[PDB]
C-alpha cells in the first residue's frame, strides 16, 4: 500500500504523500531488511522533492545496511527527536526486533548446530536466555525450523522441512492458479473494454 | 598501513639488481619504510644518487640521511652534503646539456626525423639522469612524432613505457604496451620485454589475474631487465598473483605450459614450494612460508599494499580447496592443517560462509564443518512459489496504475 | 634554443667600450649642436629607420655628418645607449618623449617596453593625456586599454583640463560609446555642452554631431535654448537645423545606470568538484545569483574592499605550490567591473594571509594578515596609493593581534580584535586606545553603518551584537538576533540600502544550510525580516566565503547555470 502511495503521479509533494514515503521505509526494513528500490513506472517530482527530505530515514536505512544493534541504538537515540514527529516510535523498535531476527535467520543459513552462549555473543544478546526466547517467539511465529538442546545448551538448526510432497503446498499452487485465472479473465476484459475505445479504432480504420 | 619493523633483508643485493631511477626509488622506499636499517639503506641510496647528477631528490635524500644521522647521535648515548657538489654538478650539468641542445636544434635546422627523434631521445635520457620527469617526456613525446621505422616506434614505446613507471602514469604504460605489441604482425626477444612491463604495470594498477597471465608469458631469456623489474621479483610477483587467481587446474598448466615459470620457480624455491604445497594439499606448510614471504616482500615497491589483499585472497582460496573434497570436516582437523586455533579458524570460515563460494554448515557442538548440498528442485519450488507472488503483487500494481490513469487521478 | 651565451655578454659589453671610448666611429648624429659618435651597426640593430637611412642609396649614405631634427638629445642618448647596454631606465616622466621618438626612429623593441610601462601607468590624473598621446601615434592596444579605463574614469572625474583638447573623432567614439558608467544621462549632457562652449564657432560644426550620438530624451528639454543664447548671430542654419533633426537615432537607455547594490561573495563552495572554490554574488533586488570570474590563479584566503568609487580589489592570499601544499604571495588585483576579470597591479612587500582591506582618503590599507617576517612588528601595517601605484608603510599598530576586522569610520580606521580596539589617526599617523569590550569574541566581521562600529557575531559563531558608538566612545548591548536554536549560524555584517542588514546562514541538526537576511531597525534594535532567500537559487557557499557591499553589471555578467 506504501508502495502504491509512492507511484502516484503528483505535481505538488504534499505532506500525506511525505509520510507515506517515510513509512514505506520504516515497514521495508523490518519486512525485508532493507529499503526496496522504487520501480520505474514511478511518478512525477514526489521522487525528486521528497529523497532529500526524508534523509533521516535513509541514514537509518543506511546504518540498518551495516548490520549493527549497538550502533543502530546509537543513531536512534541521536535521532529520537527526528523521528518523534511520526505519531509512532515502536516501528523503530520493530526495526531493531527484525534486525535481531534477520540476524537469526542469517546464523540458520551458516550454522547447522549453535550453542546458546555462542549465538548470543554473536547477535550481541544479554545472555543464553534471551537468545533462547528470541528463538522460541520466532519458532511461533514461523519464520525459523530449528531446536534447542538445553542439556548441552546448543541450538540445532534445519533446513525448510518442505520437500514439497504434500498435498498443502498442490492446494496452494491451485489457489494462486485461481488468483492468476482470475487475474487474467480481468485482464481480457479491460483489454476488450480497451478496445471499445473511439481513438484505436479511428486508428485501425 | 606499512613501515614495519622486520630484520634480515639483504640490502646489498637488491640494490645491484637493480639499476638506474629505479634502483633510486627502491633504495628510498626500503629506507622509509624499514626502520633500524634506514641508515646503511640511505647511506647506500645517496652514495649512488650522487652518480648521475640528480639535482632535487638529492636534497630529499641528504636531508633524511643527515636526520637519520643526527636520530644516531642520540640513541647510543648529520654528514655534510659536500655542497663543492652542487657548483660542479650543476656547471657540468649545464655545460653538456647546452653542448648537446645546440646540436639537436642545428639538426632541427637540417630536418632529419631520425636524428630529431634520436636527438630528443638522448636529451630525455639525459633529463631523466638529472631529474627532470616532465622534462624527459616532451622530449620523448616530440621523438614520437618522427618515427620512421617499426623499430623507432618501439623504441618509443618503451621510453613512454619507462618514463611512465616513475610518473606512475600507468595508463600510458598500458597503451603504449597495447601499441607496441597489436601494431607490428602479433633470437630478439621483443614482445617478452613488453609483456613484463604490462604486467608489471597492472599489478600496480590492482590487478591480478590479467597480470599473472602476462607474468607466465615473460621468457626468461630476457634475462637481464633491471630498468623495471629484477627477475627475481618477476618470479614472485607472478607465483603471488597466480596463486591468488589462477585454480588448482589452471595453475598447473599455465606454469608447466610456460616453461619459463618453471626458470622463474627455479630461481626463487620458496614460492616454487608454496605452489606444490597449495596443489598437494599441504596448505599449512603453504601458509607459514607465505608468512615468510610477507615480511620480506611487503617492503616492496608495488607489492606492499597488493600483497596484504594478494596474501588474503590466497587464505581464502586455500581453505575454499581444501574442505572441497570433505562431507563431514572436523574444525578440529582444518584448524591442525594450519597454525590458527579453533575459534579463529571458525571465525574466518564463518566468514567465508557469509560472503560464499564455500557452501558448508559450521556444526560448532563437535567443531566438525559439514558441507551443504541443498536439493535443487526444493530451492527451484521456493523461488518459483515467490516470483509467483511477485509476479501478482506487480500485476496489482499495474492495475492499480491502469485504474488510475484511465479515470485522470493526479494532484493538481 | 639559443647561441654561446658567454661570447654574447663578451661582445656586447666589448661595444660599450668601444662606444664610450670613441675609436671605430663613421657615423656622428648632429642634434641641436650635441655630438653623438656613434655606429651603423648598433643604430641599426635598434631602429627601422637608420636601415632606410644607411642602406639606401642616399647622399647621406657617403656622408659622415648627419643633422637629426625634431628629436630630443636626452631621448636619444638613452636610446643610443639601450642599443649599446639595453639598460631602459624607464622614469614616470620621460616616457612621453621616449614614445615620440621610438616611434619618430621605428626602433620596435622599446617601443613595447614603453607601451608596456604606459599600460601600466594608465591611472585617472593621466588618462586623457594617454587617450590624446595614443590617438596621435597609432597604438590601438594602448588606445583601447586608454579607451576602458578613460570611459570609466571621465564620467567619475569629467573636470580635467585635458579634455577641453581633444580631437572631434575621438569625442564622438567616447560619448557614442555603450561603456560609460554614469548614474544619470544629464551629467554626459552637461560634459558635451561645456566642452562645445569651451571654444568659438570651430565647435558649431561638430555640434551637428555629438548630438547625433547623445539620446533624445535631453534633445528637446533644456540644453538646447542655451545653446541658441552661444549661437553665433543670424546663424539661421543651425537653430531651424536643430529643430527638424531629432527625430532619428533611436532613444535607448545606456549601461552605466545598470549597477545594483549587490552582495559580493569570494571563496564559494564550487559546484563542480574539479575546482577547489568559486566567486558569485545575490542579488538582493533581482532575486538571482550571477557568477564571477574566478580568484586569480585561484588566489584564497583574501580579503575584499569596495571603495566610495565603487571599485573592488584583492590583496594577499596564497597559491597552491607546484596532499596539502599551498605558498602565500604578495601578488595585487583590480577587478574590471565590466569585462569581468582581474586586472594585475603592483604587489605588496609581504605577503598576507586573509588581509583585512580597508579604503580611506583613497589609500587602500591592508592590516595585519599573518605576514611572512615574524620580527618584533608582527603586524606590518601598510597602505596603498591609488595615484602613484604604490605602497608606502604606515604607523604600526601597538599590539600584536590574529584574526582581526578592520572598518573605516569618520576618515580614520578602526580595527577591532578578541577584547581591544586601536584607532588610527592618518593624518598624524598615530594610534589611540579606544574602549574595551567586555565579552571575549573573535571570529567575527563588522560594518561601518554612518557614524557606529557593530561588531555582529564573534566567538561556531553566536548572536551577541555590541554595538560602539565614535563620538560617544563605549561599548553598549542592544539585543540578540532571534534563531533557531541548536544551529550554527553564519553571521555576515553588511550596509545595503541605507540600513544595517545581516546576511545569516543557519544550519539545523541533519539538515542542510538556509539562507535568510535580516534588517535590524537602528531605533528600535530589533532585526526585522526584510527578504527571505529561497534555496532554489542559491546553493550552499560554504564557512570560509567573505561577503562585501558593491555595485555591479547584471549585463556584463552572466546568470550562473546550477540546479536548486
Amino acid at each position: 500500500f506504501y508502495e502504491q502511495a509512492i507511484t502516484t503521479p503528483a505535481m505538488a509533494v504534499s505532506h500525506i504523500m511525505l509520510e507515506s514515503y517515510k513509512k514505506y521505509i520504516l515497514v521495508s526494513l523490518i519486512l525485508l531488511g532493507k529499503v526496496q528500490q522504487l520501480p520505474k513506472y514511478t511518478s512525477q517530482i514526489v521522487g525528486r522533492f521528497i529523497k532529500p527530505l526524508s534523509n533521516a530515514y535513509h541514514e537509518l536505512a543506511q546504518v540498518y545496511s551495516t548490520n549493527n544493534p549497538s550502533e543502530l541504538r546509537n543513531l536512534v537515540n541521536k535521532h529520537s527527536e527526528t523521528f518523534t514527529r511520526d505519531n509512532n516510535m515502536g516501528l523503530v523498535k520493530q526495526c531493531l526486533s527484525s534486525l535481531y531476527k534477520k540476524n537469526i535467520q542469517r546464523l540458520t543459513k551458516t550454522f547447522l548446530t549453535l550453542s546458546l552462549q555462542d549465538m548470543a555473543s554473536r547477535v550481541q544478546l544479554s545472555g543464553p536466555q534471551e537468545a533462547e526466547k528470541y528463538v522460541l517467539h520466532m519458532i511461533e511465529d514461523g519464520e525459523i525450523f530449528a531446536s534447542i538442546n538445553q542439556k548441552d545448551g546448543m541450538v540445532s538448526f534445519h533446513d525448510n522441512p518442505e520437500k514439497y510432497n504434500n498435498p498443502a503446498m498442490l492446494h496452494n499452487i491451485d489457489q494462486e492458479m485461481l488468483k492468476c485465472i482470475e487475474l487474467d479473465e480481468r485482464l481480457k476484459a479491460m483489454d476488450q473494454e480497451i478496445t471499445v475505445n473511439p481513438q484505436f479504432v479511428q486508428k485501425s480504420m | 598501513n606499512y613501515v614495519v619493523e622486520n630484520p634480515s633483508l639483504d640490502l646489498e643485493q637488491y640494490a645491484a639488481s637493480y639499476s638506474g631511477l629505479m634502483r633510486i626509488e627502491r633504495l628510498q622506499f626500503i629506507a622509509d619504510h624499514c626502520p633500524t636499517l634506514r641508515v646503511e639503506a640511505l647511506k647506500m641510496a645517496l652514495s649512488f644518487v650522487q652518480r648521475t647528477f640528480n639535482v632535487d631528490m638529492y636534497e630529499e635524500i641528504h636531508r633524511k640521511l643527515s636526520e637519520a644521522t643526527r636520530e644516531l647521535q642520540n640513541a647510543p648515548d648529520p654528514p655534510a652534503l659536500d655542497t663543492a657538489w652542487v657548483e660542479a654538478t650543476r656547471k657540468k650539468a649545464l655545460l653538456k646539456l647546452e653542448k648537446l641542445d645546440t646540436d639537436l636544434k642545428n639538426y632541427k635546422g637540417n630536418s632529419i626525423k631520425e636524428s630529431i627523434r634520436r636527438g630528443h631521445d638522448d636529451l630525455g635520457d639525459h633529463y631523466l639522469d638529472c631529474g627532470d620527469l616532465s622534462n624527459a617526456l616532451k622530449c620523448y613525446s616530440r621523438a614520437r612524432d618522427y618515427c620512421t621505422s617499426a623499430k623507432h616506434v618501439i623504441n618509443m614505446c618503451l621510453n613512454v613505457i619507462k618514463v611512465s613507471v616513475y610518473l606512475q602514469n600507468w595508463s600510458h604504460v598500458l597503451s603504449y604496451v597495447s601499441k607496441a605489441e597489436s601494431t607490428p604482425e602479433i633470437t630478439q626477444a621483443i614482445l617478452t620485454k613488453l609483456k613484463c612491463a604490462a604486467g608489471l604495470a597492472e599489478l600496480a594498477a590492482r590487478k591480478y589475474k590479467q597480470a599473472a597471465k602476462c607474468l607466465l608469458l615473460a621468457s626468461f631469456d630476457h634475462c637481464d631487465f633491471p630498468e623495471l623489474l629484477s627477475p627475481s621479483n618477476v618470479a614472485i610477483y607472478g607465483g603471488l598473483c597466480a596463486l591468488a587467481t589462477f585454480d588448482r587446474q589452471e595453475l598447473q598448466r599455465n606454469v608447466i605450459s610456460s616453461s619459463s615459470f618453471k626458470l622463474f620457480l627455479e630461481l626463487e624455491p620458496q614460492v616454487r614450494d608454496i605452489i606444490f604445497k597449495f596443489y598437494e594439499s599441504k596448505y599449512a606448510s603453504c601458509l607459514k612460508m607465505l608468512d615468510e614471504m610477507k615480511d620480506n616482500l611487503l617492503l616492496d615497491m608495488y607489492l606492499a599494499p597488493h600483497v596484504r589483499t594478494l596474501y588474503t585472497q590466497i587464505r581464502n582460496r586455500a581453505l575454499i580447496q581444501y574442505f572441497s573434497p570433505y562431507v563431514s570436516a572436523d574444525m578440529h582437523r582444518m584448524a591442525a592443517a594450519f597454525n590458527t586455533t579453533v575459534a579463529a579458524l571458525e571465525d574466518e570460515l564463518t566468514q567465508l560462509i557469509l560472503e560464499g563460494l564455500i557452501s558448508a554448515r559450521v556444526d560448532s557442538h563437535s567443531k566438525i564443518l559439514y558441507a551443504r548440498d541443498v536439493d535443487q528442485r526444493s530451492t527451484t519450488f521456493e523461488k518459483s512459489l515467490l516470483m509467483g507472488k511477485e509476479f501478482q503483487r506487480r500485476a496489482k500494481a499495474m492495475m492499480l496504475r491502469a485504474a488510475v490513469l484511465r479515470n485522470q487521478i493526479h494532484v493538481k | 634554443r639559443q647561441i654561446n651565451t658567454e661570447y654574447a655578454v663578451s661582445l656586447l659589453e666589448q661595444l660599450k667600450l668601444f662606444y664610450e671610448q670613441q675609436l671605430f666611429t663613421d657615423i656622428v648624429l648632429i642634434v641641436e649642436g650635441t655630438e653623438f659618435p656613434c655606429h651603423k651597426m648598433v643604430l641599426a640593430t635598434c631602429s627601422s629607420y637608420f636601415r632606410a637611412m644607411f642602406m639606401s642609396g642616399l647622399s647621406e649614405s657617403k656622408q659622415t655628418h648627419v643633422h637629426l631634427r625634431n628629436v630630443d638629445a636626452a631621448t636619444l642618448q638613452i636610446i643610443i645607449t639601450y642599443a649599446y647596454t639595453g639598460n631602459l631606465a624607464m622614469n614616470d616622466s620621460t616616457v612621453e618623449q621616449l614614445y615620440e621618438t621610438a616611434c619618430f626612429l621605428q626602433v620596435e623593441d622599446v617601443l613595447q617596453r614603453c607601451r608596456e610601462y604606459l599600460i601600466k601607468k594608465i591611472n585617472a590624473e593621466n588618462c586623457v593625456r594617454l587617450l590624446s598621446f595614443a590617438d596621435l601615434f597609432s597604438c590601438e592596444e594602448l588606445k583601447q586599454s586608454a579607451k576602458r579605463m578613460v570611459e570609466h574614469k571621465f564620467t567619475a572625474v569629467y573636470h580635467q583640463d585635458a579634455f577641453m583638447q581633444l580631437s572631434h573623432d575621438l569625442l564622438i567614439d567616447i560619448l557614442s560609446s555603450d561603456n560609460l558608467n554614469v548614474e544619470k544621462e544629464e551629467t554626459v549632457r552637461e560634459a558635451a555642452m561645456l566642452w562645445l562652449e569651451y571654444n568659438t564657432e570651430s565647435r558649431s560644426q561638430y555640434l551637428s554631431s555629438v548630438l547625433s550620438q547623445i539620446r533624445i530624451d535631453a534633445l528637446s528639454e533644456v540644453t538646447q535654448r542655451a545653446w541658441f543664447q552661444g549661437l553665433p548671430p543670424n546663424d539661421k542654419s543651425v537653430v531651424v537645423q536643430g529643430l527638424y533633426k531629432d527625430m532619428p537615432k533611436f532613444f535607448k537607455p545606456r549601461l552605466g545606470m545598470t549597477k545594483e547594490e549587490m552582495m559580493i561573495f569570494i571563496e564559494a563552495s564550487s559546484e563542480n568538484p574539479c575546482s577547489l572554490y568559486s566567486s558569485v554574488c545575490y542579488s538582493p533586488q533581482a532575486e538571482k545569483v550571477y557568477k564571477l570570474c574566478s580568484p586569480p590563479a585561484d588566489l584564497h584566503k583574501v580579503g575584499t574592499v569596495v571603495t566610495p568609487d565603487n571599485d573592488i580589489y584583492i590583496a594577499g592570499g596564497q597559491v597552491p605550490l607546484k596532499q596539502t601544499a599551498f605558498r602565500t604571495v604578495n601578488c595585487f588585483y583590480w577587478f574590471d567591473a565590466q569585462q569581468n576579470t582581474w586586472f594585475p597591479k603592483t604587489p605588496m612587500l609581504f605577503v598576507r594571509i586573509k588581509p583585512s582591506l580597508v579604503c580611506c582618503e583613497g589609500y587602500i590599507y591592508a592590516i595585519g594578515g599573518d605576514s611572512v617576517g615574524g620580527e618584533l612588528n608582527r603586524r606590518t601595517v601598510e597602505r596603498y596609493d591609488t595615484e602613484k601605484d604604490e605602497w608606502t608603510m604606515v604607523s604600526p599598530l601597538p599590539c600584536a593581534w590574529q584574526w582581526s576586522a578592520a572598518v573605516v569610520v569618520h576618515d580614520c580606521i578602526y580595527v577591532m580584535t578578541l577584547n581591544l580596539m586601536y584607532c588610527y589617526f592618518p593624518r598624524s599617523d598615530s594610534w589611540v586606545e579606544m574602549a574595551m569590550r567586555q565579552t571575549s569574541r573573535s571570529f567575527a566581521s563588522a560594518a561601518a553603518f554612518g557614524d557606529k562600529i557593530f561588531y555582529i557575531g564573534g566567538l561556531g559563531s553566536s548572536v551577541t551584537v555590541e554595538i560602539y558608538d565614535v563620538n560617544k566612545n563605549e561599548w553598549k548591548m542592544a539585543a540578540n538576533i532571534p534563531a533557531k536554536r541548536y544551529s550554527d549560524p553564519c553571521v555576515r555584517a553588511v550596509v545595503i540600502s541605507n540600513s544595517l542588514c545581516v546576511f545569516m546562514r543557519e544550519t539545523h541538526l541533519n539538515e542542510r544550510a538556509k539562507y535568510v537576511t535580516y534588517q535590524y531597525d537602528l531605533e528600535l534594535d530589533r532585526w526585522s525580516l526584510r527578504q527571505h532567500i529561497s534555496e532554489r537559487v542559491l546553493w550552499d557557499l560554504g564557512r570560509d566565503f567573505r561577503c562585501t557591499v558593491g555595485k555591479l553589471y547584471p549585463s556584463c555578467l552572466e546568470e550562473s547555470p546550477w540546479k536548486p
